[PDB]
């Protein structure tokens, strides 16, 4: 039936979404620009 | 407070929601005197601006205009999909009042 | 370092955000949903491609093994590339997770769950008329401090991702038994 | 000083710990006058805001409100999981007092 | 308001559009007294500056000068392709007035 | 001026060097009133704080406190290993004075 | 008007151009009182600082010193190679006046 199949799909998508977050933390952090909060306010 | 961008958009006059669901095609940033603004376009053809600060802005919107320009520059560079935009349509290009993104 | 022969070039890979599995266009695209199953990935074969279906992309443990695989499926391609890839926990040794059920044992493939992002690809060699040009081109965007110290995921972490069908005796035996998805086993 | 967000949360009236352990599903940012705020939501269904700077905020908080909006935007974009949130539950949507992240 | 960088560039005397369509080859930033500027160069040999703040700048331009120096550092470091530049050609190197990026 | 995190640390009373050689395990940020601080912890059990700007701080340190809270958010997100910390150990949790990282 | 870092550097007394062409080996940042500074080293043994703001810095330099410390943090994190540094050699460690990076 599908639940075995649907659980391997759900679990494999979770481990992937998690690794993808690690990669986004690397490559998107390069674009983060810090703000001078004291002159902003 | 509002709980969604549609709900917040509805509190103002001359506003409308655009469901974009797409990343930004281009980003223009200007420091030319009297034109210190940001312009973004989508492949749909739509163009929107963050307005130059001016008298229609109360003082609490001034730190928020700067925050919004920071958001659009980094949303553009990361190719992040924008869900919706709340815009004042009595302005050409229309100007952004609020943005939402969904992952 | 792992190695993969591929007809898809450096510029197409940059655009895709890495070496994608079959039918996935961009590394971070969540819209087009992708089926991921290691047993199914591992058994299938593709023409003009080293195994890359069902959400995983295969690699070889050596340049020589990657070139042997590329010649078998890409010989008369005036050029193709062999990518050099850093080890990281998106990679699974297929023989170690499928074990005695590993379908192409003698190949010793390491598969990457969901593709290989462009920042994990160290560099590449060009192969002209089946002969490798010995100069490695280094990928400028390779994240050296991040990948520097990472390695393959241990097999323990993949047994529950094996993707054996619900009635396959493997789910009824060690090691897979202690790791079966609810609905298998 | 506190050593944990739970410890710090309990030294205020009307707060509570929410254990989220999940990425932000959606991010909404507004520069609309009097509603310059951010609203985030989770798959579980809760909605939280960083409130509009107001009279309930002593002056040292003004720089902390700005930093929090900056943190929630880069957390949203990199899909980093939030672990726990300390929120004032006397506000709708509830307001973020503090956030923690692990790993 | 303008809708493209060309349209905005045209509103000023002494400007010109450079179509770059390339990433920045070198970035130079200076904090030396009276020459606190940024200078960028492309593989074509063209060199551009963000000028030192001064009297040719109205007060609203000063945050936009800082933001443009922020954008140019991000663009250099991530090798982001710049599409066009609007510059004042009455300066050596030519000064940046506005930048656009595409895709 | 000091050439090393250790020379610098030794110019102060109540300080101590910690050799961490590891990434930040958790990051907590608070905007609650009178508790506008960041708390970080490591797998080894230590907890350190960037403390609230109080009266123990000279003006030049107000900006340096903000810079340190920025550095701690970005080295947590990118999982960069911290080498050493110079901390004031007359505080609970110990208070960060300087940070070093090397690769 | 200087088009390169070497021209820029030659306008000041007691400066020197160093051809580094390497990424930064370590980064140190201090918020201790009267020691708010950044120290960086290279594999060749070279150590430079960005000074504590003081009497020698004019007003225009205050912001530019904050920007240099921001460039050095992100160049270190992204492992970008620095091409040249223009430094005041009358300070120990030698003090950064300007930075150059290419490709
Ligand atoms: O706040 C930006 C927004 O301003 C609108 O103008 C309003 C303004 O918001 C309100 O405070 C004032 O009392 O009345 C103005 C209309 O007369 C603009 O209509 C809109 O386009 C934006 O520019
Ligand atoms: O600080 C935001 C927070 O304020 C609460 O109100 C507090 C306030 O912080 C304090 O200065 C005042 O003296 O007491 C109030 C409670 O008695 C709000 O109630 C809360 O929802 C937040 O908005
Ligand atoms: O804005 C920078 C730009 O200024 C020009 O000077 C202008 C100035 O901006 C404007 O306010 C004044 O009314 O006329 C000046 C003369 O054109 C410079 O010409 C240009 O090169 C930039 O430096
Ligand atoms: O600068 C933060 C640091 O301050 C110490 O406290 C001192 C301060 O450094 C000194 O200049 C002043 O005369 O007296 C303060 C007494 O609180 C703290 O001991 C240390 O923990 C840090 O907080
Ligand atoms: O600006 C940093 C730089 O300052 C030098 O001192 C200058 C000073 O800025 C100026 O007012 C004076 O007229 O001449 C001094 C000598 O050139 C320092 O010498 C240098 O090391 C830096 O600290």
């Amino acid at each position: 039936g599908d639940t075995c199949n649907e659980e391997t799909q759900n679990l494999s998508t979770i481990y992937l979404r998690e690794y993808q977050s690690k990669v986004k933390r690397q490559i998107f952090s390069d674009y983060q620009s810090e703000v001078d909060i004291y002159n902003r306010i | 407070a509002p709980q969604t961008i549609t709900e917040l958009c509805s509190e103002y006059r001359n506003t409308q929601i655009y469901t974009i669901n797409d990343k930004i095609l281009s980003y223009t940033e200007s420091m030319a005197g009297k034109r210190e603004m940001v312009i973004i376009t989508f492949k749909s053809g739509e163009t929107f601006q963050v307005e130059v600060p001016g008298s229609q802005h109360i003082d609490s919107q001034k730190k928020a205009i700067e925050r919004m320009k920071d958001t659009l520059r980094i949303t553009y560079l990361t190719e992040t999909k924008i869900d919706k935009l709340c815009v004042w349509n009595n302005k050409t290009p229309n100007s952004i009042a609020a943005i939402s993104m969904k992952n | 370092r792992l190695y993969r022969a591929d007809s898809r070039p450096p510029d197409e890979i940059k655009r895709s955000g890495g070496l994608m599995p079959r039918g996935h266009n961009e590394y971070f695209d969540r819209g087009t949903q992708m089926n991921i199953n290691l047993y199914d990935h591992a058994r299938g074969t593709q023409t003009g491609f080293v195994r890359y279906d069902d959400g995983y992309v295969s690699t070889s443990l050596s340049l020589r093994s990657a070139h042997l695989a590329g010649q078998s499926i890409l010989s008369g391609y005036s050029t193709y590339y062999i990518y050099v890839i850093a080890t990281a926990p998106n990679m699974f040794n297929v023989n170690d997770v499928l074990g005695v059920y590993s379908p192409h044992p003698y190949e010793q493939e390491v598969s990457a769950l969901g593709g290989i992002p462009y920042s994990q690809i160290y560099g590449w060699y060009r192969v002209n008329f089946g002969v490798i040009d010995e100069r490695l081109h280094r990928n400028r965007e390779y994240r050296d401090r991040y990948y520097r110290n990472l390695n393959i995921a241990p097999a323990e972490d993949g047994y529950r991702l094996a993707g054996f069908p619900p009635d396959h005796q493997a789910w009824r035996e060690e090691p897979w038994i202690h790791h079966a998805p609810q609905g298998c086993g």
